[PDB]
């Protein structure tokens, strides 16, 4: 229901940073995924790492349209939002 | 509170599974149970790592085969299919049809519908 | 849920005792029912205590 | 000169005392490590899930 987008965004940024090797203050809330040192067979590894960090399941169509760390954080927040129901 | 009346069926198979489960829950000391629990957790973690590696290799292979299929530019795969493979949402027939469709027409965004959940098998008083 | 989880694992014979307040609203309806007793006897039946 | 060699040879003979006492202290450490698993928070989490 009521989810804190701040914490989710912080931790998504941390996970992306730790996954690619780029320092945390460089990955901006709107930085796309190819410009930060990642191809196509590496945006799926960070998807897997995100699921592993939050222990949720990502919807697949919504995962086909992820381009900014903001939309990733928003997808994850929407997943955690609808958990009990 | 919500048990589906199909998990409370009394059959000839369940009255022996009762012996097995009651052994595990009343005839074993919790310490050995705990050690077995730790070992099983470790094994399952390793199995998951192996499965993830296999899924990644599968996405490479399919991206490679869609090239021969469409012939031209697309070296792409679908994150949809990678996630659906990691969560066991495809039946084998579905992945076979998808491989054929890729190798013949590309169309890397045309995916099998979905696998539906398996119901609980029942026969009679037997199981 | 914590009560049941404790009793079923055996860890309830070594916890410090407790006090709990069960407030029920004033009921003078035509019913002989009372959900305090009902809830606590349901808890005593679920665990076979 | 003298006291150092003396304390050294006593060091070596108490190392001897330790060699004639290795299996006992070893199995003591073993049973201590065994009794160490069943007092964590992990073990009470396990009991509650059971
Ligand atoms: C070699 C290491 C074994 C040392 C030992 O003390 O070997 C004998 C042990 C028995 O160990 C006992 O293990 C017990 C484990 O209890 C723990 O677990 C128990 C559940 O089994 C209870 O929950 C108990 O409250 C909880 O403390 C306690 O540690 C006892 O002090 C200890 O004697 O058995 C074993 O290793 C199991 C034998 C398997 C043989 C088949
Ligand atoms: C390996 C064991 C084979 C059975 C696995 C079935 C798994 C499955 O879902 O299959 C995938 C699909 C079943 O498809 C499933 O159907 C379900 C309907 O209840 C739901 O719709 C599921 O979502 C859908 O996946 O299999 C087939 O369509 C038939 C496959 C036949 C497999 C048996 C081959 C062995 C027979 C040998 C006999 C030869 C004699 C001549
Ligand atoms: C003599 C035996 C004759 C049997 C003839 C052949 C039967 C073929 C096997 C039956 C299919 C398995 C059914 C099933 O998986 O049920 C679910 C069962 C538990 O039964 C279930 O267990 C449940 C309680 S619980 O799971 O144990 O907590 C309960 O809901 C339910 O009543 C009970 O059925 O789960 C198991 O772990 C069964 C795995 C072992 C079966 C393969 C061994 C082959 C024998």
């Amino acid at each position: 229901a009521a989810v804190d987008k701040a914490k989710v965004l912080e931790d998504v940024r941390s996970i992306i940073s730790t996954q690619l090797g780029t320092e945390l203050e460089k990955v901006a809330p709107e930085a796309k995924f190819v410009d930060l040192g990642a191809d196509s067979l590496d945006t799926v590894e960070i998807m897997m790492a995100l699921e592993e960090k939050f222990e949720i399941a990502l919807e697949e169509e919504g995962a086909e349209k992820i381009a900014t760390v903001q939309d990733a954080a928003d997808m994850i927040a929407a997943q955690i939002a609808a958990k009990g129901n | 509170t919500d048990i589906p009346w199909a998990e409370k069926r009394w059959t000839l198979f369940s009255t022996v599974w009762y012996l097995v489960q009651q052994l595990r829950f009343v005839g074993t000391p919790p310490a050995l149970r705990y050690v077995a629990f730790l070992g099983w957790r470790a094994l399952m973690f390793q199995v998951y790592a192996a499965h993830k590696a296999l899924v990644l290799w599968q996405c490479k292979l399919d991206a490679g085969l869609a090239r021969i299929g469409s012939g031209g530019a697309t070296a792409t795969f679908s994150k949809t299919m990678a996630l659906r493979r990691l969560h066991w949402r495809n039946s084998p027939l579905a992945e076979a049809l998808y491989a054929l469709n890729l190798y013949k027409t590309g169309r890397v965004h045309l995916l099998p519908p979905v696998a539906k959940p398996i119901p609980r098998p029942t026969f009679f008083w037997l199981f | 849920g914590s009560l049941v989880c404790q009793i079923y694992s055996g860890l309830f014979n070594k916890q410090i005792s407790k006090n709990i307040l069960l407030v029920n609203p004033k009921t003078t309806s035509n019913n002989l029912v009372d959900y305090n007793v009902l809830l606590i006897q349901a808890l005593a039946g679920e665990t076979e205590m | 000169p003298l006291t150092r060699a003396v304390l050294a040879v006593v060091r070596v003979r108490e190392l001897l005392r330790a060699l004639l006492l290795l299996p006992f202290s070893a199995v003591g450490g073993a049973v201590a490590a065994w009794q160490g698993l069943f007092n964590s928070q992990r073990y009470e989490n396990f009991l509650m899930s059971e």
